[PDB]
């Protein structure tokens, strides 16, 4: 889930 | 009183008109920026597309939960996302429903003749079990203290398997249990059957989160849904 774990890592 | 937990939960709880005002901007635009040419299925998938972002940003800057490692986080959020998109739901119906209608997260009110027309079988029936959950929680006078508790229980499952951290899980489930029995008994102590009323509440909501999460992927599989926003990619893995 690459936009999940974006959303978890983006500043 | 309130033990000092539930008040630690209360305050990763998001300002909810910042929330509601902010989604509400996001979908003008997107129809702004749409022609006077070319769902209603449709507004609504985009509605729950930014309502889980922000349900994403809560438990990422929420007490616990921010000390998990992001492979842990996402077991946990990708397990619970439709959980908590049904208890956002049931929750605004029972804080500002009225009857025959649905308040959506943009504050706009919705008639349910409306609804019912669009929706079709399926959805329909999982929006009246989600009605039934609504008028009980309204009758056992549930708070916004055994709201978020519930939010937590549901976000630390402990049906989540393979964490690295399942220890935290644990001891966060237990700890908020263990916090709502004690909200329930001094704030409602005349309610003997609260506590256990409300814990009866989150199979529910896992059933229809689960059904509502299997219905939406074969009206995607289907060719009904806009394509690749986060709701989609959720119901993938
Ligand atoms: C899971 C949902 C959903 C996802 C994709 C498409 C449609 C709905 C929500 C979850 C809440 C969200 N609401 S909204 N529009 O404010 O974002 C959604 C709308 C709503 C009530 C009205 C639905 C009628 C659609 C024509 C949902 C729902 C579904 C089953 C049981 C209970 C509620």
């Amino acid at each position: 889930n690459a936009l999940l774990r974006y959303l978890l890592d983006k500043d | 009183s309130i033990p000092h937990l539930i008040l630690e939960l209360l305050k990763c709880e998001p300002d909810e008109p910042q929330v509601q005002a902010k989604i509400m901007a996001y979908l003008q635009q997107e129809q702004a920026n749409r022609s006077k040419h070319e769902s209603t299925f449709g507004l609504m998938c985009k509605m729950a597309d930014q309502t889980l972002f922000s349900i994403v940003e809560w438990a990422r800057s929420s007490i616990f939960f921010r000390e998990l490692k992001v492979d842990d986080q996402m077991k946990l959020l990708q397990n619970c996302w439709s959980e908590l998109l049904i208890l956002d739901h049931i929750y605004r119906q029972v804080v500002h429903g009225k009857e025959g209608s649905i308040f959506l997260v943009t504050g706009q009110q919705v008639d349910y003749s409306i609804i019912a027309s669009q929706a079709g079988a399926t959805l329909n029936n999982l929006m009246s079990h989600a009605q039934e959950l609504v008028a009980k929680l309204r009758s056992l006078q549930f708070d916004q203290r055994e709201f978020v508790c519930l939010k937590f229980l549901v976000l630390f499952s402990l049906d989540v398997k393979n964490l690295e951290n399942f220890q935290l899980v644990e001891g966060v489930q237990e700890q908020v249990n263990a916090a709502l029995l004690d909200y329930t008994m001094c704030n409602y102590p005349q309610q003997t059957e609260k506590f256990g009323q409300l814990l009866l509440r989150l199979p529910e909501i896992r059933a229809i989160s689960m059904q509502a999460e299997e219905y939406l992927y074969y009206k995607h599989l289907n060719g009904d849904v806009p394509y690749n926003n986060l709701l989609i990619e959720m119901l993938h893995a």
